[PDB]
């Protein structure tokens, strides 16, 4: 259940001493390592062409947050602000009211990104499914104030994203 | 005429010999440091765009604030981004030096560093993805390219 | 049910020892060199 | 005279590069980009204080071996002798010493630093 | 400015010295070229400056103030200076070595010419010549810091803040009161 | 037409050394499973020129506590050091022969150390001074042993001048009556240029940036050709001593092609020592040249005072 490590005696064989005293000398694991790195030389380096090239990726990504909608054009939101109490960095703020039709949708809701853990607990919170986390990832800005997004932006991203979090959201459903 | 074209070349040039040999210096502090280092790997390898790492103040350009911002801390990260020659750059990595991020309502966190340092580029994540790094330092490196000093000296 | 599993016979072998080659020749044939070439190089 | 030329040359190579690395870019000094760096935080004393050095013996018999070696350099000179003999035993002898005084070195922990 | 906003405040400061000012630097750098000429050994002009942060102060007040509308205030220092004595506590803080010499009033208008034809930020010019040379006039029908509840700090308290820069390595950590306080009139 | 020949020696060694920091980056790229600078332009051509054009228009940044002489004069002396280093080399002619060449690159060598020690000491810092102590201790390590190696293999040469180098080895290389000098030579020019495994000087592990951790951009560059122009000349030298080509009086860009292509993979093998193996403490190095290089040196120098008498084959000193 345990191994020595590091105790191996050397051996006294005048022979074996005298193949320590070349090694001494002459400096062989030295090589050894001069050989190992020359090897190493001669290989494909891991190297991907950014931004040409991606690395690789699953369906179960958690980018950039996006809101969706029923594929009527109705969104998918209800103001049921699981997601604002089941953040852990407060970084969702949620205020409701009934709109003209009597239908339960928000008026303010905002994602905090310089806040947000990035932890995908408001998408497995959502009973709806509005809320995503989705895949984009190539989201930096120049300014702080650019990075709070509010209610028109989070839909922007739903709007401009949704072709592929459907497709993501088709793949992976049934895991969760 | 012929001074204007001289000095957008010479903008141009100067701007070009800046954002192709960024030097970031050895900073890092928390989660963010390690996915940094894993933007520095052979995967990745922002030694292609002429970005070599720099230990010594003195000798960066880009400074990179990747981790939490105490404020144990705050006095060390403002004088090391003093005493870095001009023309210096910040970049913002993570939550955490965004905004405080997970610790932004704790007692000994300093909500975001650009309450300290001037911040250029604002790296979203926790931690960001090392393709998320490289393509701030590549919005850095494009936001260099649109500076104009010397055409701005000759129009003033 | 459809789940990741390992096959039926299971994956195959995984190696976990220390596999270092030990190459070189003997240290009489280094000595053995050098001498020629010091010989040779004096003469 | 081509040494002098070729020396003034480098010279003021060297110097070139120096002065329009002084005058060229904009500056923006303060009085905190020239302070000492110290990893971040303030330095607790000065630079000018005592560096204690622990291998002050290596030192001076740095002093003496250079001599020695010094003395030794005419050997392809005087291997064009006719004295053949005498010349090969004081350069043989005089290395056996420098020899003798490294060992004597070596048995007396001379080379091992202090502390 | 005045003839065309008739409630516009008017604020006109004396001379402003700060840690990234152009006056007190400009007397410690002047020691690079020489030896600090001056127009009659400079004791013919007097100066009274103000620090920064006061004007700062009571510009913020000029805006919270209600009463300040059509105002034309004067921001002046606590203290009135010649400028040969100033000049040598500029040069006793910065532990530097002190040597006036008189210059021509023509003789330095063609320095600042010199000076000023350089195609970046000239050193110096014939009007900052003159400027630096003006005596400070005293117009005590306008109110000044006083009134705005801003307490003026002399240059005593803030001349080292501006010009430890300016020291060698030796004298880099000598305290407030070693150096003689500047004479007044 | 002597300046001329000044400026084509002095022009393309600096140029060089920009493409040997480009060369060493891309191979320090390549054996770590990455790639090297290949961006910028085809093949990251136009990286040291972007590095050059950057450092020169960056802040000099002078300490205040630095005492400002000696801060300037320093830079100056190791690039004028460097560069008057390579004058009597010859490829196959040297720039100015001299009776005693190998005495002057021995005086010069022990002259470019000031430079650090100076970098060090002026600029008013802890980390400095410590920079300075360990190339103090490197270079009392390394010079009796690298002076006594070049004794004992010059015995064989009849003379210091380094034309009759070439003369000398004509028939074969000096590689092979002297392999093991040439392998304690090879260590001692490890150790003096400041190179891995005996950095010690310029640590950004020990260290943060060693004697030059205050030097802002362009003073700092002056360091860093001189540096590797230390190494190509050093390069060369080690050519020079111990692998001498084939030359013709008619044709000399023979012997230029055949030394260039040598020094050149000399180089490659130097920057291949610096990515294979961990730095050594800064005692342990000198427990290395005097412990273990200065006996076998004693008696390989009596070796080679005493064979020339033994064999008749004393070299001629003409
Ligand atoms: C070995 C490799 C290096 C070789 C030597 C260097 C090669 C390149 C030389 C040209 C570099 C670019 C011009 C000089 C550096 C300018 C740096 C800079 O930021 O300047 C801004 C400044 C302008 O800044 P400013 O006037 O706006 O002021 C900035 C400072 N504040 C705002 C605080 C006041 O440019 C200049 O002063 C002009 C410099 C010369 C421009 C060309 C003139 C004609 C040349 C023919
Ligand atoms: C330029 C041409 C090629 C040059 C050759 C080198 C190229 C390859 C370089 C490899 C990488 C080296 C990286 C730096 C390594 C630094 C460490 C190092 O080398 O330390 C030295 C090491 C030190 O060994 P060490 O560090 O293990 O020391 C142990 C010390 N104790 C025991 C106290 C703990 O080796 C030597 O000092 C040996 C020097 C060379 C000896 C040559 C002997 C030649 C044969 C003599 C005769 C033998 C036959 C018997 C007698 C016969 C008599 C007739
Ligand atoms: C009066 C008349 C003269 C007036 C004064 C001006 C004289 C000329 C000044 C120098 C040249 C100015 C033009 C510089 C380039 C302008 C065009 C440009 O910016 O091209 C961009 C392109 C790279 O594009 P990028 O956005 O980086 O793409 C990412 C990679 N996919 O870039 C490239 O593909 C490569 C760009 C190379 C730039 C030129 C080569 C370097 C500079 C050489 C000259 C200066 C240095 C001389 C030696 C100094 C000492 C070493
Ligand atoms: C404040 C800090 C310092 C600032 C200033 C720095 C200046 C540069 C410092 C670096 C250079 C130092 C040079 C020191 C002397 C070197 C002598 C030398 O190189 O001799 C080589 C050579 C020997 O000649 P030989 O082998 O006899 O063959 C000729 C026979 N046909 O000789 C010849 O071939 C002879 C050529 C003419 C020799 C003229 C006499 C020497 C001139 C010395 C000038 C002053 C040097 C000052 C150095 C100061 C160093 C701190
Ligand atoms: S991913 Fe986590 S931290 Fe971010 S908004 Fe959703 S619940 Fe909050
Ligand atoms: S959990 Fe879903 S439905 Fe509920 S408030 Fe949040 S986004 Fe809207
Ligand atoms: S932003 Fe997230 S990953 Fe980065 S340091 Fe903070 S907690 Fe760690």
């Amino acid at each position: 259940t345990y191994k020595y490590v590091n105790l191996r005696e050397p051996s006294m064989d005048m022979k074996s001493v005298t193949d320590r005293a070349a090694q001494t000398l002459l400096w062989t694991e030295l090589i050894r390592g001069l050989g190992m790195t020359l090897s190493y030389l001669f290989r494909e380096p891991a190297t991907i062409n950014y931004p040409f090239e991606k690395g690789p990726l699953s369906p179960r990504f958690r980018g950039e947050h996006a809101l969706r909608r029923y594929p009527s054009g109705e969104e998918r939101c209800i103001a049921c602000k699981l997601c604002e109490a089941v953040c852990p960095a407060q970084a969702i703020t949620i205020e409701a009211e009934p709109r003209a039709d009597g239908s339960r949708r928000t008026t303010r809701y905002d994602i905090d990104m310089t806040k947000c853990i990035y932890c995908g607990f408001c998408q497995e919170a959502c009973p709806v499914d509005a809320i995503v986390e989705g895949p984009n990832f190539e989201f930096s800005t120049e300014t702080h104030e650019e990075l709070l997004y509010n209610k028109e932006k989070l839909l922007n991203n739903g709007d401009k994203w949704e072709a592929e979090i459907a497709a993501n959201i088709q793949a992976d459903y049934l895991y969760r | 005429s012929r001074g204007e074209y001289v000095v957008a070349k010479l903008d141009d040039l100067i701007n070009w010999a800046r954002r192709s040999s960024l030097w970031p210096m050895t900073f890092g502090l928390a989660c963010c440091a390690v996915e940094m280092m894993h933007m520095a790997a052979p995967r990745y390898d922002m030694d292609r765009f002429g970005v070599v790492f720099r230990a010594s103040p003195r000798q960066s350009d880009v400074m990179i604030v990747a981790g939490t911002l105490t404020n144990k801390m705050a006095p060390a990260l403002r004088k090391v981004y003093d005493q870095m020659p001009e023309p210096r750059y910040v970049v913002s990595m993570g939550s955490c030096a965004n905004g405080g991020g997970y610790y932004h309502y704790s007692y000994s966190v300093v909500r975001g560093c650009d309450r300290i340092v001037p911040v250029d580029i604002y790296v979203p994540g926790c931690p960001p993805t090392a393709e998320a790094l490289l393509y701030g330092i590549l919005q850095l490196q494009k936001k260099i390219k649109r500076e104009k000093r010397l055409r701005i000296w000759y129009r003033r | 049910v459809k789940q990741d599993m390992p096959p039926v016979g299971g994956y195959g072998p995984i190696d976990y020892k220390r596999n270092l080659p030990r190459r070189g020749l003997s240290g009489y044939s280094m000595f053995a060199v050098g001498i020629g070439a010091l010989l040779f190089g004096y003469w | 005279m081509n040494l002098m030329i070729t020396l003034l040359t480098n010279f003021t190579l060297a110097t070139l590069l120096v002065t329009i690395a002084f005058w060229l870019p904009q500056l923006n000094v303060y009085s905190e980009k020239t302070s000492p760096y110290e990893c971040g935080f303030d330095p607790m004393g000065s630079a000018r204080l005592p560096f204690s050095m622990k291998f002050f013996l290596v030192a001076i018999t740095f002093l003496l071996f250079d001599l020695e070696i010094a003395l030794l350099l005419p050997l392809p000179w005087a291997s064009q002798t006719t004295n053949l003999n005498t010349m090969l035993t004081m350069a043989l002898l005089l290395i056996f010493l420098l020899a003798v005084s490294l060992a004597y070195e070596w048995t007396q922990k001379g080379l091992e630093w202090t502390e | 400015v005045r003839e065309t906003f008739p409630e516009a405040t008017i604020i006109k400061p004396a001379d402003i010295f700060g840690r990234e000012d152009r006056f007190l630097n400009y007397f410690a750098n002047i020691r690079w070229f020489g030896g600090v000429p001056l127009i009659s050994l400079g004791k013919k002009t007097v100066k009274q400056p103000v620090y920064i942060v006061d004007v700062t102060k009571g510009i913020i007040n000029a805006i919270k103030d209600p009463d300040a509308r059509g105002k034309t205030f004067a921001f002046v220092g606590p203290n009135r200076y010649l400028l040969f004595d100033l000049v040598q506590y500029v040069f006793a803080v910065a532990h530097r070595p002190f040597l006036p010499y008189p210059m021509p009033h023509f003789a330095y208008r063609w320095i600042g010419r010199l000076f000023e034809i350089s195609p970046f930020e000239p050193w110096t010019t014939r009007d900052k010549v003159e400027r630096i040379h003006t005596t400070d006039r005293t117009l005590p029908h306008l109110p000044g810091l006083e009134d705005l509840g801003v307490q003026a700090t002399p240059l005593e308290l803030k001349a080292i803040e501006v010009l430890r820069r300016h020291r060698t390595y030796r004298w880099l950590s000598s305290e407030i009161e070693d150096v003689q306080p500047a004479k007044t009139v | 037409m002597f300046m001329i020949n000044v400026l084509t020696l002095i022009i393309p060694i600096l140029l060089a050394v920009a493409f040997l920091t480009l060369v060493e980056r891309k191979v320090l790229g390549y054996m770590q499973f990455r790639k090297g600078p290949n961006v910028v332009g085809p093949y990251g051509l136009l990286q040291p020129i972007a590095d050059a054009i950057k450092l020169f228009i960056k802040e000099p940044l002078r300490p205040a506590t630095s005492s400002i002489s000696m801060f300037i004069l320093a830079p100056i002396l190791a690039l004028t050091l460097a560069l008057t280093m390579w004058i009597p080399l010859p490829m196959p002619y040297p720039l100015i022969n001299m009776n005693l060449g190998v005495l002057f690159m021995l005086a010069m060598s022990s002259l470019a150390v000031y430079s650090i020690l100076w970098s060090g000491w002026a600029s008013n810092s802890k980390y400095a001074l410590i920079g300075a102590l360990r190339a103090v201790a490197q270079t009392i390590s390394y010079e009796v042993t690298l002076a006594i190696i070049l004794l004992s293999v010059l015995l064989m040469n009849g003379s210091f001048t380094l034309s009759t180098l070439i003369i000398t080895q004509e028939q074969v290389w000096l590689i092979f009556p002297a392999w093991p000098l040439a392998m304690m030579w090879f260590i001692s020019t490890l150790a003096e240029t400041n190179r891995a495994p005996f950095d010690l000087t310029e640590g950004e592990s020990e260290l943060v940036s060693g004697f030059n951790v205050e030097y802002a951009a362009g003073p700092f560059a002056l360091f860093f050709m001189a540096e590797y122009a230390n190494i190509i000349m050093m390069n060369i030298f080690t050519t020079t001593l111990f692998l001498g080509a084939f030359h013709n009086p008619y044709m000399p860009e023979l012997y230029t092609i055949n030394f260039t292509i040598k020094s050149l993979l000399l180089s490659i093998t130097f920057l291949w020592i610096r990515a294979s193996y961990p730095r050594f403490r800064y005692d342990q190095l000198m427990h290395l040249l005097w412990k273990n290089f200065l006996p076998l040196t004693l008696a390989l120098c009596m070796w080679h005072v005493s064979l020339p008498i033994l064999l008749s084959s004393i070299p001629p000193q003409t």
